DNA sequence: ATCACAATCCCGGTGCCGAGGCCGCTCAATTGGTCGTAGACAGCTCTAGCACCGCTTAAACGCACGTACGGATTCCGTACGTGCGTTTAAGCGGTGCTAGAGCTGTCTACGACCAATTGAGCGGCCTCGGCACCGGGATTGTGAT
DNA sequence: ATCACAATCCCGGTGCCGAGGCCGCTCAATTGGTCGTAGACAGCTCTAGCACCGCTTAAACGCACGTACGGAATCCGTACGTGCGTTTAAGCGGTGCTAGAGCTGTCTACGACCAATTGAGCGGCCTCGGCACCGGGATTGTGAT
């Protein structure tokens, strides 16, 4: 058999992501999520298709982010896996958190 | 002689300060943090009740554009308390 | 009651705040309920600081409130905190906070 | 009025592959397993206070359709500008 | 006494952005009770010339692509490539732009081959 | 049916585009881009220059205050470039009465 | 006017860490911060002074610095505005 | 005879910074970086003395927020000691680069 | 180094739909003119920013010395990445329904503008109580033993 | 464990000066009247949001397996904290000089507003050239050897 290296396709992901520029969350699950949400605030929203596709670019930008951030919290540690310490410590730096 | 005239909300920091506290003073430079503060949320609040009458095309801000602004820039509790006392001094004011 | 302050039943003054609303490039026009609402909104918001505040003065045995009592008042409310989050209070300085990694190990053992 | 269904458990529609492709995104190479549910909480809270302005807009607006323009001006205030829905 | 032959405040000023509108949109914006003639014409050349500049840039983006059309990505390159543009839009998402390629040095494969 | 008139910058954005690109074309999502861009930056430029005249206590916008507010917004050698476009074209459009 | 910046003294440095929770300091953090203050001092400073020059005036006011730090979300209370 | 062990002044020197709100910089040395800073962009400028204690205000505030934020840098990585590493990455992620 | 072999890269062919051009109608920028007022400018006042010097003394400095910290090293256990076959539901293209967005026309309550009136709030002046600062001498906390 | 001893606590004393009240002058808030249009409100059209459905796939999933990772545990060298004696210059205060901020009054250039005017820019309508997608070769890197 055929066997990649761990990292090696973890690699090749991140240049394949990097280069392109489509929706990495499917968007019918992003869209009812959105719902449910927007529902617990007001029940009978309707929405714009378009606002769904404005807040999915926002909150996929928002994410993409925010793992950069955690992944150089990851690389200060000495560690190359993000972990949930290093959202935590990018996000109180950040200022969205006490 | 005679100061050109420099206007502050300090008689009225004075005035809820011994509502609430009335064995209490303040500081100079305290007076001068509450003042700021005044003047900072005025413009937040004012900022935000502009936007949204041009957002929807109206040439006028109501209490309502405020009641907005403040649910838009107050957190949870401030919110819901400011929203109170502003909906009740309306009203007081409405019937006076 | 001659004074709109009077009739909102406010120490905030209206007629202040209606000009400046007026005056302060917001809208061509600005209706009556506007300023009693803002008024209300800053009387309300400067009345819990001031709260707060005359709070961290008895807690330090002072009779006057100074810049460090708004700071101690702000920073320890989470609303207060999160609102003035941008926010520097000069002469403020800053919350007892010492990460529980530089504390010495506590003797540990007897004595 | 038929009723659409009741809406329970979306956040699990944001799946671990989901997370790890924004990840890498990101630059991320390896992921501790806690990561995805983390994140989720993370999401969950960015959405929620989005959609709380945006639906404050709709409301002041009178209207019972959530705008493109609304999330714009939700972001904005955020500080999340976001170019190209009506900027 | 023939009054007019039409003449733009844009082509009075060397401008392709509309002196007209932008005088229109300072005197509904409340932004002060009066605006100058010469707001205006400075506003709509400052927003000509970042224009240019980003439309520059991108077209070069599109270019390398192997496209005669700019779309996002290539406005997200010019911008993110560039250090003072990449400041001004610093807290700015582009809508279908991505990411630049960027991967930390630490997470690349140790030496191998020659 | 109707329409509903809504304007944007599309016209000017694509003159500049026949200058600098004279062969490159824009997808329509480009150009909401470019759109939001122009409505952006001009906020920001009127927004300062609402401030700067209110500091000053004075009641008009001039040529004076975008350029202040200019050198506030842009940064280094985008601001001196902006400044000079703008002090052209208030020159050339002053002759031109 | 030459090299104010060593007027930033390693002790007062210090100090502004131990307000800050720092228990322990590397030698080269006196030289960062150093450098980092006299980033956000130019920052402030150069959109101050630009204040000072629109208002045609020859002197920097509490409140020109007040709108700069503003303007870098660094929003001060207590000196007007 | 006898001396505190390393770390038992720096702990007493927190408690009493962090109680106090006086600023922590000789005003004379920082009136003169002001000035020096002043000068690269306008020569023969006088200050407000009010206005050199806002900048003093905001510039100590600065850097104790950012001390704080190195201090859990430092901590992140199991260090007690703060590093020039750590003021970097507190302003790459804090987005002042 | 020297292979086999995956996965990516690049190419021209295919066909589809949105970029971009035309076209004609209309709203908004322009022309020209009137009227009043903001601010440029010039003059004058006195605030407060600056220079300079002498003394007092607390802070900065630099140097000796040794602890406890950071960093390099070795190790071991299992958390993660990779790849397989199975399971799941997104995406698509379709119809079918109407809610509510968004536009128009109507028409009066409400806010701008104004003149005249007066009392709320401003600066000036004054003092005395809060609190900063001190040292007496008490109990606690740190580190030597 | 005991035992300094510096730190810390609390105390009443003491002397400074700015909080806060009184006064009296003034300008900005209030009153009562006019007048124009913003926006509520009702009616009407029809865009676009929502709902249901049946395939076809690609993505999501659970699981087997192993290796590179993270973290625990150890050791060694010196960076950095502490404390001393010595040097530096901040802070104070008091005097002496003038820049320029901040205010006034004058006058007019300039921008609001109004009417009449017309073409710049809008949406509707159409199409064909750019590019997304594809399949199929070359080329590039990885992991085995
Ligand atoms: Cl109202
Ligand atoms: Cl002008
Ligand atoms: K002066
Ligand atoms: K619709
Ligand atoms: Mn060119
Ligand atoms: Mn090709
Ligand atoms: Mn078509
Ligand atoms: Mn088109
Ligand atoms: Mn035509
Ligand atoms: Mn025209
Ligand atoms: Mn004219
Ligand atoms: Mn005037
Ligand atoms: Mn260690
Ligand atoms: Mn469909
Ligand atoms: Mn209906
Ligand atoms: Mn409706
Ligand atoms: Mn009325
Ligand atoms: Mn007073
Ligand atoms: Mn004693
Ligand atoms: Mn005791
Ligand atoms: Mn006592
Ligand atoms: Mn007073
Ligand atoms: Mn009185
Ligand atoms: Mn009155
Ligand atoms: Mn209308
Ligand atoms: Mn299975
Ligand atoms: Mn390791
Ligand atoms: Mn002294
Ligand atoms: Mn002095
Ligand atoms: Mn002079
Ligand atoms: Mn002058
Ligand atoms: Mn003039
Ligand atoms: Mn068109
Ligand atoms: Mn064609
Ligand atoms: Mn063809
Ligand atoms: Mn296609
Ligand atoms: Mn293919």
């Amino acid at each position: 058999p055929h066997r990649y290296r761990p990292g090696t396709v973890a690699l090749r992901e991140i240049r394949r992501y990097q280069k392109s520029t489509e929706l990495l969350i499917r968007k019918l699950p992003f869209q009812r999520l959105v719902r449910e949400i927007a529902q617990d605030f007001k029940t009978d929203l309707r929405f714009q298709s378009s606002a769904v596709m404005a807040l999915q670019e926002a909150c996929e930008a928002y994410l993409v982010g925010l793992f950069e951030d955690t992944n150089l919290c990851a690389i200060h540690a000495k560690r190359v896996t993000i972990m949930p310490k290093d959202i935590q410590l990018a996000r109180r730096i950040r200022g969205e958190r006490a | 002689r005679k100061r050109s005239r420099k206007e502050s909300y300090s008689i009225y920091v004075y005035k809820v300060l011994k509502q609430v506290h009335p064995d209490t003073g303040i500081s100079s430079k305290a007076m001068g943090i509450m003042n700021s503060f005044v003047n900072d949320i005025f413009e937040r609040i004012a900022g935000e009740a502009s936007r949204l009458a041009h957002y929807n095309k109206r040439s006028t801000i109501t209490s309502r554009e405020i009641q907005t602004a403040v649910r838009l820039l107050l957190p949870g509790e401030l919110a819901k308390h400011a929203v109170s006392e502003g909906t009740k001094a309306v009203t007081k004011y409405t019937s006076a | 009651a001659k004074s709109r302050s009077s009739r909102a039943g406010l120490q905030f003054p209206v007629g202040r705040v209606h000009r400046l609303l007026r005056k302060g490039h917001y809208a061509e026009r600005v209706g009556a309920g506007a300023p009693v609402y803002l008024a209300a909104v800053l009387e309300y918001l400067t009345a819990e600081i001031l709260e707060l505040a005359g709070n961290a003065a008895r807690d330090n045995k002072k009779t006057r409130i100074i810049p460090r009592h708004l700071q101690l008042a702000i920073r320890n409310d989470e609303e207060l905190n999160k609102l003035l989050g941008g926010v520097t209070i000069a002469q403020g300085g800053v919350l007892p906070n010492i990460q529980a990694v530089l504390l010495p190990k506590k003797t540990s053992a007897t004595v | 009025k038929r009723h659409r269904k009741v809406l329970r458990d979306n956040i699990q529609g944001i799946t671990k592959p989901a997370i790890r492709r924004l990840a890498r995104r990101g630059g991320v190479k390896r992921i501790s397993g806690l990561i995805y549910e983390e994140t989720r909480g993370v999401l969950k809270v960015f959405l929620e206070n989005v959609i709380r302005d945006a639906v404050t807009y709709t409301e002041h607006a009178k209207r019972k359709t959530v705008t493109a323009m609304d999330v714009v001006y939700a972001l904005k205030r955020q500080g999340r500008t976001l170019y190209g829905f009506g900027g």
